[PDB]
């Protein structure tokens, strides 16, 4: 009273993906709960929220060189997913194991001189592919603009919208072509009041829509 | 969001360099790179069950922690026998201490509690180690690769001819 | 102020427990405060000058006494620092509750901001105030072999001064174990 068998033509590889199981053997044994131990997590992005970053400049200090002069244009640094701008990253540290991605990056500011001092700053976004870096803080406002002053406040946090060609792209970069990928996005300002020195921060982090796809390992293992 | 619940990143192989006739088993024989050691390393205090692989010859042998060593081979503990081409086991837990951790930091080397165990044959060749539903608990820094040129990288990509 | 800040929850404590917590309960007197100096922080300092302060001490006080006795306890830390200065500076250090420390390298100094933390600058703070609840491997400790937990600062900003402030700036802190178990 055999039952039909059935032997696999060719199947039944042992291959990485497989969510198979296993038998124990000396097995069968308790342990206590571990509920109710602090520090739980389970999602880099949450916990990729609650944090801000610290840029770079080739000065290898991460605050801004911030002058009470008439100069009229701050600095100029790429945002980006790998680039020398944005290395030291938890956003990108997490990134650079990952090719799909879909999530806006945001930013932080905070402020040096005394409270009682005025002053005018004006965040500048740019496409990438302008072919002019714009010269005058309303012929910059075209892209994006906004305000903060030294007024009632000394935090803030900016963001720039996922542009891309399709709703990916690539996390690494290619050799083939040169165009930049987002821009020059930076900060103007107005009138400066009064300062024999000051300083500018400003971070990264993950908010409400950062998403990744994935795996492949990258490195030299 | 439907990932960085590491319940998927986290059950899949990796390689180790070492073996011996007689070969410990345990976690910091990672590689301090290889991306499951990424996230591996990248907390305080973590927790799974745990799931082996072994390509070998002759007869794989194991016992928990806390042994004498010397009390393996005889009396035949715990095991099965040989059969190729290929062997797959998951052992159970077996805590002196209710988590693992990474480094412990008391007047550099690791401590000697946490310890998966050790295995014993005539003819290792193959190891495959892999996690098993396992937490995370006090992240902890991470680094990315460094950067040297001037703008922003460049990398290689493949495409077709 | 800004307020208070716990570390991971904010909650009352168990109290009471079982032999060893029978044999090891909550006793009071063993609780006070003290100060404890930090370091000089002038306009000299360029940034990454780290400084580090393991815990604990010992203390010519009864928590002292029993920290010596060399048996199995545990505890909970509360940490308020602040310092003293004037309305002509400019800046910002920062401040953290460590748990797990390790000597770190120069590329991860741009990360250190994982951990519980809070700002240090003239006008926004004047008062640390920060709390970290209980852990440990196993489910209680004995130091003189371990240190599970201390307490960092480092530069953050340049300092700036003009003719009008003291050229010279200490900083103090607030060391208070609490919510013990012998």
């Amino acid at each position: 009273g055999i039952f039909p068998v059935a032997c696999a033509d060719g199947y039944g590889g042992l291959v990485t993906t497989d969510p198979k199981t296993a038998d124990p053997v000396y097995g069968k044994v308790y342990n206590p709960p571990k509920t109710n131990y602090p520090g739980r997590f389970t999602n880099l992005l949450d916990v990729a929220e609650a944090c801000p970053t610290f840029l770079r400049f080739d000065d290898g200090k991460p605050y801004v060189v911030t002058r009470a002069d008439d100069t009229r244009l701050l600095a100029k640094f790429d945002v980006s997913l790998a680039a020398k701008h944005m290395s030291n990253t938890y956003l990108s540290g997490i990134a650079q194991y990952y090719t799909q991605y879909s999530g806006t990056i945001n930013l932080h500011f905070m402020f040096t001189g005394s409270t009682d001092s005025k002053a005018r700053y004006m965040v500048a976004y740019i496409p990438p592919g302008v072919e002019t870096p714009p010269d005058t803080p309303e012929e910059a406002a075209h892209c994006i603009h906004a305000e903060w002053d030294t007024g009632l406040n000394s935090k803030f946090t900016f963001s720039i919208p996922y542009v891309s060609a399709a709703d990916y792209a690539y996390t690494a970069s290619d050799t083939a072509e040169t165009t930049n990928v987002q821009g020059w996005v930076c900060v103007y300002q107005i009138t400066h009041g009064k300062a024999e020195n000051d300083t500018l921060l400003v971070s990264a982090s993950a908010g409400k829509d950062f998403e990744l796809r994935l795996p492949i390992d990258p490195r030299t293992q | 969001r439907h990932h960085t619940d590491v319940g998927f990143i986290m059950d899949r192989f990796v390689k180790i360099n070492s073996l011996s006739p007689t070969h410990v088993i345990d976690l910091m024989q990672t590689h301090k790179h290889g991306i499951v050691g990424a996230l591996l390393r990248a907390a305080t205090y973590y927790f799974s069950d745990l799931e082996i692989v072994v390509r070998h010859d002759g007869n794989l042998t194991w016992v928990p922690n806390g042994a004498p060593e010397a009390a393996l081979s005889n009396t035949s503990n715990p095991t099965a026998y040989n059969k190729a081409p290929f062997t797959r086991l998951a052992l159970p837990y077996t805590a002196p201490h209710r988590v693992l951790a990474t480094v412990y930091d008391g007047t550099t080397q690791l401590p000697a509690s946490f310890n998966y165990g050790a295995i014993q044959a005539q003819a290792i060749h193959e190891l495959l180690v892999r996690m098993k539903r396992a937490e995370l608990y006090c992240p902890r820094p991470l680094l990315a690769i460094k950067v040297t040129s001037q703008d922003r990288y460049k990398q290689k990509i493949i495409a077709p001819a | 102020s800004v307020g208070v800040t716990y570390g991971y929850s904010t909650e009352e404590d168990h109290v009471a427990g079982p032999n060893t917590s029978g044999l090891e309960t909550r006793v009071v007197q063993a609780e006070r405060f003290f100060k404890k100096f930090l370091f000089d922080w002038t306009t000299d300092k360029p940034f990454g000058y780290l400084t580090k302060l393991e815990l604990p001490t010992d203390h010519h006080g009864v928590f002292g006494h029993l920290v010596d006795s060399y048996a199995y306890m545990r505890n909970g830390w509360d940490v308020e620092v602040s310092a003293v200065g004037n309305q002509f500076n400019g800046g910002c250090l920062l401040v953290a509750m460590v748990p797990e420390w390790k000597a770190f390298d120069t590329r991860e100094k741009y990360q250190l901001t994982l951990f519980p933390h809070q700002f240090i600058s003239p006008r926004t703070n004047m008062t640390a105030h920060i709390t970290v609840p209980y852990l440990g491997v196993n489910r209680y400790d004995q130091y003189k072999k371990h240190k599970p937990w201390t307490l960092v600062v480092m530069v953050l900003s340049p300092l700036t001064v003009s003719n009008t402030a003291a050229p010279q700036i200490k900083v103090y802190a607030n060391i208070a174990p609490t919510y013990v178990h012998v």
